[PDB]
């Protein structure tokens, strides 16, 4: 507790009552004259000292400190995420004890977790011989947290994991378990450093914390605070000269990961510490999205007349692919606007991307898969082809990303629905080439070898399917006439008829005599088929027959809703074509009289019939939202409404912060 | 005595193709967060579009607990569906008696568990469980409630 | 760790094998024959366990948990802010050395930290001849924790009192710091609990938390995880069943405080506990705000029905008014409509400010300041004073605050204008009764006959002056003629020239005979005394001698502009009077044609000089904030001034949260 | 060399109706701040006016070093009110060349610090302390500014 050490490597006094030693070294490093006053021997000792302080961030007295441009790397192969490397290493021989704890550590990234277990009681006993202290203290910790690791794994795959993967896998030996129980049985890890020799406990006191629990708690609570200093400042519009209290974070948690990635400890992977990152990063995006929004008098911006803009580096791009899950990046997205944030070294982050794509392919093109390795790769790989939306991606690597997205993800974690969500995404920011689409069409190849199943039916949570990727095809390139699907069009017959409905909702993509060969083929009868025929536009106008059918279907929804209402109970129901019905009314698309007969029964289905009898206490706000731009311009075109539309919007523009209600309001209601 | 007040739930799973039985007596957290939106899509193009419904929507929920259930997840030990049917009360705040029961009904749920909650520390079980609501291209799903209060 | 106990009041099971010796227990206190089955003795020993379980909220067990209503009281007399009990109560001859335990805690309150030194070392050194470490701990503790408050207010006061306070205050001996310095120099805490004996390491385990400071790191990280949580459930709009992430947030922070608070431990007069009651209760507030501003879709009716608003009581408002600072409060300020927040228990709260309305009081009366009371006792004075505006008081109640806040609280920690702020923030809630118009008059003629002096001059923070303290009682009163000041004027005979002009500007209060007496030799008509005779109704039109004056300030600023362009120097004046003119001139005030000679000057002097010409660019938005209604309703007829304030308005509102601008772009510019 | 970058600032102070320097140089966190309100206090006015542009205004301000100074704190051992001077320096952006001073000065300060910090662990000195800009009736106050870069 001599001195001092604040986060930028300056040094300041903190309970020195003698000769300033820090001092004296720091004079030292600048006088070349001085530095020629010492024997070789000496001079050697200082070269040591100054290699390792330039290693460690320090630079000088903060008396003397002027501007400092701290340097980062991170230099440990696990975070660039290189898995083939890696497993050459393994395969290698091994040399020195070092290189075995970095071997077991790097065991322990690709998922073998049995093995890395096996090796780290190898390293223990055979460590001592060498008489080093350091190498058997970490072998312990690294080796208790695997050991929670395993336990938790086996738990977990015990409990969910069969509902999950649909079988109980079992990753690990019994034999082992059973060991792994006996060695560790009384282990409580708060007197590890509390056991080891005196002169381990006078070297290396400064690793202490690594033992118990406090490591992530000291940090966790000066992010916390740091937090709060930040948060009061942004809300009184406040200047921060010099360091700001934002940049000591991204300070500490750069410094954070060089210590707990370069030396290989193994508590990277654990809830715990992803938990310090999200709430780092967080932090530093709603910084950069406050400044870039803002007033000033004149001396504002005379005030740091720049700014780092957060231009968002290669490092940043891995820590958020790595550490965060979906759930956790929308909460951003909504916020901050991600697309305002540039995108730095536009190359290396293309090799993460087609890294994590090819690990990808050869994980799920081969029928070996490391489950081990599923259950720590498979966020990342989400997070990172997520985030890839605002990337300006190359030629090579879109068509990499693409067919890795698309074909040898499984199904489970990425069905077809939200696969359209991602594979739409990877799309704004970025064109359609043609070896791309050469791709989305190979897709709609396999699945035209797939549409034969008896009992399939393309579960989905967002209700799209096959036909919306090459509809999104026909957004971009409108000529794109399908043409194996009209091979397989042509093949079949009337008989085998699952495929008509794949097959008709692909109506938009075949041929002209394949269109005609689906004239004599298929039907339309239910309400189905005029959804779904509407739903291309292939049908213009409606028929009486067609009013005849909808009439038959409100029929039916108003015979089954008095017997709900003397039972009793309510209902919802999902696809609602009633409030589409309503739509078709308001709209012009309908002018028959008979529709008056239903009204009161659907609150949104009253709002469209009859301004005239509809009082607007059950108005629900979020209809507003799922509204297209030519039906909003119809109903503020409206004379009766547009008052009481336009004060509870007013409301909820004042009460609350949803920004598309914003944009409505002004855009079109003014 | 002086000020809290809490509640109370009750979750119950099943596979189709039977009454399986699996439930939860409880939810705590129970994050319950339904969600609709819309970005951008359609050509724009053909003069009279005559329709538009596209509404996306999708469900989320959240259940702790530590019932798997006794015997049959041992007896798988060594895809059909997990469709879930919440139930609750209501009570009249007039009276505050117990007068209203209240069932939920998910035809067609999903598990997604995000499987590296590999914590640092011994926790105390609360194995979290979160579910997607899922709809095949049929029609109706989703959420369907039962509703008493006859009284 | 063999039973979890969740903050609900439940006991689940964890580590327990055996016999569950948890569970056997409740059923007997569940079942009523079973107790009668055991013996007398036994059956006393239930008894005691009964009335410990009861007194510490463990209700029942989780399979048979149903609703619960968890009790919250705090009984400690240092909480209720009872400090004159305090007095009373010490001045007796303890019959113990509980007494002398609870005695050495409550004048560490009092502000007397050197008579509780002595003490602690009486009980140190008495505890030791019988079987109770209890009272040996905490006394220990409590004297290492009076000693650095000791240690950190000599240091302070050494350096930053001398120019915070005026003077050089040493309460404390200098041999008391000699002593303290002695003793506590070879003395860790660390390893205190290490020191105790192994019995006393045995059953009193579960205060060892408190020998480090690792308890307010443990707690501060929970209520961070859980703050984490409840911001997640706000940004995706969810909801929750059972017991919510913010109940528990709220019964943490009670049971800590009722753990600190009543076992009379001193850690509650430190920063870091004030940092965790801060968050706590700012995170459950911003929750209470968002819940009424919920949007509605399709199930908060029938489950949360004609809403429990989040209800501020008593023991709620002494946490925000003991705690918080006054910035941190205005922060809350501007993200929570707190004016709809239900304030109930308002009688205990009128007793409570009653309290502090008389201790001040009572300490600045007599002359001895307790300068190491004053510094714990000023800041919460002064968040309780700021917080009672939120409340209904009394008329006698009101009465006592007032006395208090205007005469009698200290010139140095509430400046002449903020004392205005203050006291017209007390009559938002209450109106102005003859009674409130007596203690303002008094104020207004104590200070004048305060200002008769040739040094005696004022200052402000707003810069305020009588000036607005008499439109306060115009504002509410139509007919005030007081008398005094009548007195004073009638009196004034010549050569009192700030005499003359401070109550100039009081002119609206004055006698008809006092007003006529005194626009004789009243200060002419310079440009600070133009527009002061202006503010108080003087003068209703410009006459071209008013013009001018006028030109000649613009002439004098020119010159001075030239000057400063010269120099490269610019000013930014709290008297800066260049943005009025432009005003004046928009609006027909002046008609002189000579304004437009000085466009290029002030950016508010072209804004509404030249609107034609304008640079619209140079456009600062925050000036329709200063901007009165009928201003923004003239701005929104001009064509030069329509096109472009309209543009900048729709980027404010989309780019912040600032809902002014929101208002200003509703009810008028659309 | 990677990313951080950094700057300086300095801070001085003044004590009037003397050359005395009793304060800090070089403020830490050197967090500052403007605002501008407006309320109901003006609620009714007998109109046919102008106006008064009240607009409150405030200037916060604070440092953190300490290290005031020891012959002037001697001296004043045994109310002018202090004034403050802000210097920092300025480079053009196209050059990245130290071409300019930015000159700040405020006339009346009034510091008022929470006079405890009680913190639980003793921290390494820099007892961060606060400003307000106090005014007078008289005129300008408040701020004036110079610039450099006459190159």
């Amino acid at each position: 507790y001599d001195y001092h050490f604040e986060v930028n490597g300056t040094v300041v006094r903190h309970k020195n009552k003698g000769f300033g030693y820090m001092e004296r070294f720091f004079e030292l490093k600048e006088s070349c004259d001085e530095r020629s006053k010492l024997s070789k021997k000496q001079y050697e000792r200082f070269n040591a000292l100054f290699n390792f302080f330039e290693k460690n961030g320090v630079i000088c007295m903060a008396k003397d400190a002027g501007t400092l441009n701290t340097s980062i790397e991170i230099n440990s192969l696990a975070y660039h995420g290189k898995y083939d490397v890696m497993k050459k290493f393994i395969e290698e021989q091994s040399v020195s004890i070092e290189d075995d704890y970095k071997k077991a550590f790097f065991l322990a990234c690709l998922g073998r977790w049995e093995e890395s277990y096996d090796l780290y009681s190898n390293i223990i006993l055979n460590s001592i011989d060498e008489s080093n202290g350091c190498v058997y203290y970490l072998s312990q910790i690294n080796r208790y947290r695997i050991y929670q690791s395993i336990t938790q794994a086996v738990t977990q795959f015990n409990g969910l994991g069969l509902l999950t993967f649909g079988r109980h896998y079992k990753p690990f030996t019994d034999e082992f378990l059973a060991r792994i129980e006996r060695e560790m049985t009384n282990f409580n890890i708060d007197d590890l450093f509390n056991g080891m020799p005196f002169e381990f406990q006078k070297k290396y006191k400064i690793l202490e914390f690594l033992s118990d629990n406090q490591f992530l708690y000291d940090d966790t609570v000066k992010l916390f605070e740091l937090t709060n200093k930040v948060r009061s400042e942004m809300s009184e519009g406040s200047y921060s000269f010099g360091m700001s209290s934002d940049i000591v974070v991204l300070l500490r948690l750069y410094d954070n990961l060089r210590f707990l990635y370069e030396n290989c400890l193994w508590s990277v992977s654990f809830h715990e510490f992803h938990q310090y990152i999200r709430n780092s990063m967080s932090l530093l995006i709603e910084k950069a999205e406050y400044e870039r929004t803002r007033d000033i008098d004149e001396l504002g911006f005379s005030f740091f007349g720049k700014k780092s803009g957060f231009f968002m580096e290669y490092y940043d791009f891995v820590n958020i692919s790595r550490h965060f899950k979906i759930d956790d990046i929308k909460n951003l997205e909504r916020s901050c606007s991600i697309d305002k944030i540039r995108f730095g070294e536009q190359e290396k982050i293309e090799e993460y991307l087609v890294g994590i794509a090819e690990e990808i392919t050869k994980q799920f093109s081969a029928n070996g898969m490391n489950v081990v390795f599923y259950t720590q790769f498979i966020s990342e790989a989400k997070a990172a082809l997520y985030f890839a939306k605002y990337v300006k991606l190359s030629e090579e690597g879109l068509g990499k990303i693409v067919k890795a997205l698309l074909f040898y993800f499984p199904e489970r974690d990425l069905d077809i629905g939200k696969r359209y969500v991602w594979l739409e995404r990877l799309t704004k920011c970025n064109e359609l080439p043609k070896s791309i689409i050469s791709i989305i069409d190979d897709f709609l190849v396999l699945q035209a070898e797939k549409h034969i199943d008896q009992n399939y039916s393309e579960v989905s949570s967002n209700g799209l399917y096959s036909r919306d990727y090459g509809a999104l095809i026909k957004h971009f390139e409108k000529n794109f006439i399908s043409k194996r699907l009209s091979e397989i069009t042509l093949c079949l017959t009337q008989d085998k008829q699952k495929q008509i409905d794949f097959l008709f909702k692909l109506l938009p993509l075949l041929s002209t005599n394949a269109k005609s060969h689906l004239l004599s083929f298929k039907s339309v009868e239910n309400i189905n088929d005029l959804m779904n025929g509407i739903r291309i536009g292939l049908i213009d106008e409606f028929t009486p027959e067609h009013e005849e059918l909808i009439i038959e279907y409100l029929e039916t929804r108003k015979v089954n809703y008095i017997v709900e209402k003397e039972k009793g109970i309510q209902t919802f129901s999902s696809n609602d074509y009633m409030s589409t019905f309503g739509i078709w009314y308001f709209l012009e698309e309908i002018n028959n009289s008979k529709m008056e007969e239903f009204i009161g029964m659907d609150d949104q289905y009253d709002f469209f019939v009859d301004p005239e009898n509809f009082d607007y206490k059950k108005f629900i706000p979020s209809w507003l939202k799922n509204y297209n731009d030519k039906l909003l311009g119809k109903i503020a075109g409206n004379k009766h409404m547009k008052h009481h539309v336009i004060e509870v919007l007013k409301e909820r523009v004042k009460n609350s912060n949803d920004k598309r209600y914003l944009e409505i309001l002004m855009n079109y209601f003014i | 005595m002086k000020t809290v007040i809490q509640d109370t739930a009750d979750v119950y799973f099943k596979r189709k193709s039977d009454g399986k039985l699996v439930f939860t007596a409880e939810a705590q957290t129970a994050s319950f967060s339904q969600a609709i939106s819309e970005e951008k899509l359609r050509g724009g193009i053909g003069n009279k579009p005559l329709y538009i419904l596209k509404s996306e929507k999708e469900i989320n929920l959240t259940v702790k607990n530590a019932f798997f259930d006794l015997e049959w997840l041992a007896m798988t030990q060594g895809s059909e569906r997990y469709e879930v049917e919440y139930r609750t009360i209501a009570y009249n705040p007039d009276t505050e008696e117990v007068y209203s029961d209240i069932y939920i009904q998910f035809p067609n749920v999903s598990p997604s568990g995000e499987f590296e909650m590999s914590l640092e520390n011994g926790n105390a079980l609360a194995p979290e469980i979160k579910f997607e609501a899922l709809a095949d291209t049929d029609t109706d799903e989703m959420a369907v409630v039962i509703e008493a209060s006859r009284d």
